[PDB]
């Protein structure tokens, strides 16, 4: 951890936006105007994108 | 005269603010909250008030 920072930096408690693919698709921005971003919170893989 | 304070009671406040600021308590019983959004959308925590 002297060296690196991610060694001693993580998130457990952010509240990010997660994405569902046909449920809530009209909360964040549509993806044919801004391709998804891939985000990690802790140990889990999720699409991200802004709200409208 | 007697009907103006009768139904309006006199209340002094110091000349230091623009007014008075009120706080109200409420105690209401709960039952549970209708609807989980996958969509994104509100949901609505059914509370009614105690004295009805």
């Amino acid at each position: 951890g002297l060296l690196d920072y991610t060694t001693l930096e993580t998130n457990s408690t952010e509240l990010i936006p997660v994405i569902q693919s046909g449920e809530n698709d009209e909360q964040f921005i549509d993806p044919s105007v801004l391709p998804a971003q891939t985000v990690k919170q802790g140990k889990d893989t999720f699409d991200t994108n802004f709200l409208k | 005269h007697e009907f103006a304070e009768l139904f309006y009671r006199t209340y002094i406040v110091t000349p230091d603010q623009a007014g008075f600021q009120l706080s109200i308590r409420r105690n209401l019983v709960w039952e549970g909250w209708t609807g989980e959004g996958l969509s994104g959308e509100k949901q609505e925590i059914s509370k009614r008030n105690i004295l009805q």
